[PDB]
């Protein structure tokens, strides 16, 4: 229904910056609590991605869509296969300095069984 | 012309109705809605009716005349108002004081006057019009 | 086990539902079916246009900061406590059921950012932004198709599990049913016939003979 | 009439039509699922729970007076509005809702 | 022959095959809506009805050949395309649509 | 007190079982699942008497109760396991030896600790106990 209007983050530092720069994500009213998560390679922690996927999936139903690099998707592989709703739903688009690769791709292995 | 078309909405929602069983619908039709909702109507005021409750089973032949009338007039408005534009949903609700008056109809037998056709019809008619621009717009 | 007189009127009426309800949900499958081949097609695609948009966009915002000379990205984040760029639900029929789709609608809460000011540097980062709301957008549409598809997976199945079970249980439950009752009402009446009939030469007999 | 009032022909009618649908809507779950059920229907298997094990319910060495019975009957009853409620005068269900 | 046509037989199975198609779609359409009912199911859906108000429903005193049969045929059939009228050889059709 | 809880589960299993065929195990919740093993169980150790080495021993009214004691602990432990959050795999698993146990126990001839209450069916009451604990929390 109509009580989701919200679009969560989980990119890259530099491709956050931008979809920011549109204006999606926000800190809000409610709860003090971004909406995006800024991560860096090799530099932020790969439990960190985790708690973020969790939090906009399931302790949050204000997000109507949430964006995930498929790069920063692929490390926390096991949370993304598992969240399976489509409220939120979960959308892999590529990452920064690669082009679409279906190995990592959590909603395409679901299509795959029964057509 | 009200018998054909009293036999046709009972018709039409019979089949409907196996439908909605048989294949556990996620949808219907706009219009189909319609048809069913008006079968329910046919339902009260005709064929509920108590042989010792005589405010609920008697109508001379032109009371019973006027009554189909009016079901069969709100048919013919509401096939219109789907075709022109507006929801189901904006159909039954904008329609409202009078679906409730039709129903609540059934309540009734000659006591205003020696009078076969009333003015308790009459008015409705007038009203059920002025009910289906409201849906329409 | 079941009644042997008229379970042939409630029975009939099974099998006849059974056989025309098979039909019907097998013609509700191959319109989920039809629908769903297209749309996976369309999927894939949409995944590397968005792919390309968020990237182009990305590398022209990466350019900016290291031209301007500072980073940005940090400066942007506090500025901005609401969302531009939101989405309203609604329910689009395809097929029988209805899928979620979303379509953005630009809510005037903030027009780029407060931080700009960085002498000549700085419109470079004003142009950015300009990039980006553009580019952002494209991604937004695209998305809503993403929603539908999942959806169309989880319904397919319930779906695919219908088309199985009227055909493999219940179609011979009311063969079965209908012809054992029959079998055993004509039988009851048959035999009566027999009995009227043998007391009746028995009598015919002793009428006969002097 | 002074012990079994009026209303009592009218009440019956009504317990039954809400008990007929709860039994349908029983077997539209089972083949289905909750695919033709309804806000409507899923209220009407609560009622024929209810019914059944309140009103059907009793003892062997109960006396149950004609007065005590209509009581509980109207008690049960309230699951749906005065205006699903067209199989009883609206005089009589304003008295005794 | 002399009193029929030898195009008798194609347009026996163009007209059946159509009908019901038709009361298939009509079932359809209940389930999937208007807003995603096919293309090829309009037609049908429309084959059914005048099928049903024009070679079924016909007066008290009306009377027919085939011949005549065989004019009112034509009309309901001329709203498929030629490449949906299959079971017709091209010769009649292109005379007869 | 018992034999009015034993005849509910098999009640319920009956129309559960009916679910499960049509619309698949997907449609069940927890506690149902509960009801469909417990009952399988059931099924075997009281109504087969057809034997595995030799045909079943005299099973008297007092033994007959305690493996009701054990199947119906079994229940009201693993629903209230399952509320209170918990994996169902992990319950099961669990179970195991006791159910091996139950299944085999009118093979051995009666008295085992006493006719009354043996200690093999007394143990297992303990072994559940510790399991639900485990599994709660």
């Amino acid at each position: 229904a109509e009580k989701r209007t919200l679009i969560a983050v989980i990119a890259d530092e530099d491709t956050t910056t931008g979809l920011l720069l549109a204006g999606i994500g926000q800190i809000t009213p409610e709860t003090q609590e971004k909406n995006f998560f800024v991560y860096q390679e090799g530099k932020t922690t790969k439990e960190e991605i985790t708690d973020k996927f969790n939090h906009f999936t399931e302790e949050r139903d204000d997000i109507a869509i949430l964006l995930i690099n498929q790069h920063i998707a692929e490390n926390i592989r096991a949370r993304v296969d598992s969240f399976t709703n489509a409220f939120p739903a979960i959308l892999e688009i590529p990452s920064k300095d690669h082009p679409y690769d279906p190995e990592k791709d959590s909603v395409l292995k679901r299509v795959r069984k029964l057509f | 012309v009200l018998r054909d078309r009293m036999k046709e909405i009972l018709s039409n929602a019979e089949e409907l109705e196996q439908v909605v069983q048989l294949v556990g619908k996620s949808a219907l039709s706009d219009s189909d809605k319609i048809t069913l909702d008006v079968a329910t109507l046919i339902k009260e005021d005709f064929l509920q009716q108590n042989g010792y409750s005589t405010y609920d089973a008697f109508c001379p032949i032109w009371k019973t005349f006027d009554m189909m009338r009016a079901f069969i007039s709100y048919h013919d408005e509401a096939q219109k108002a789907v075709a022109n534009g507006a929801n189901w949903s904006k159909l039954a609700d904008s329609t409202g004081d009078v679906k409730h008056a039709v129903s609540s109809s059934k309540f009734f037998e000659p006591s205003r006057g020696e009078k076969e056709v009333h003015g308790e019809f009459e008015k409705l008619l007038s009203t059920m019009q002025e009910r289906f621009a409201e849906s329409t717009d | 086990v079941f009644p042997t007189r008229m379970t042939l009127g409630l029975m009939k009426t099974k099998l006849k539902g059974a056989n025309q309800g098979y039909s019907l949900l097998k013609r509700k499958s191959e319109a989920l079916t039809k629908r769903f081949r297209d749309i996976t097609k369309r999927i894939d695609d949409a995944k590397q246009k968005m792919g390309r948009v968020m990237q182009t966009a990305a590398f022209s915002l990466a350019e900016v900061s290291y031209a301007t000379g500072e980073n940005i990205g940090y400066q942007v984040q506090e500025s901005v406590s609401t969302a531009r760029f939101k989405v309203r639900a609604r329910q689009e029929n395809v097929s029988g059921v209805y899928l979620s789709q979303f379509e953005s609608y630009i809510d005037p809460e903030i027009n780029d950012f407060r931080l700009t000011g960085l002498g000549r540097g700085g419109q470079q980062v004003q142009r950015a932004k300009e990039i980006y709301s553009r580019a952002v957008e494209t991604l937004v549409e695209l998305a809503s198709l993403q929603t539908a598809f999942i959806i169309l997976d989880e319904v397919i199945k319930v779906t695919n599990r219908r088309v199985n079970a009227i055909e493999h249980v219940i179609i011979p439950r009311t063969e079965n049913t209908i012809a054992y009752i029959n079998s055993e009402l004509d039988e009851l009446d048959r035999e009566e016939f027999y009995r009227l009939k043998k007391v009746q030469e028995k009598k015919q007999n002793e009428t006969a003979k002097l | 009439e002074g012990m079994t009032r009026k209303d009592h022909g009218d009440v019956s009618n009504q317990l039954y039509a809400k008990y007929a649908i709860g039994k349908d809507a029983a077997a539209m779950k089972a083949v289905v699922g909750e695919e033709a059920l309804s806000i409507e229907d899923k209220l009407s298997l609560e009622f024929l729970e209810k019914f059944e094990k309140t009103f059907i319910t009793q003892g062997a060495y109960e006396d149950r007076t004609v007065f005590e019975s209509l009581d509980q009957a109207w008690s049960l009853l309230r699951i749906y509005p005065k205006e699903m409620l067209n199989r009883i005068s609206p005089k009589i269900l304003d008295e005794f809702y």
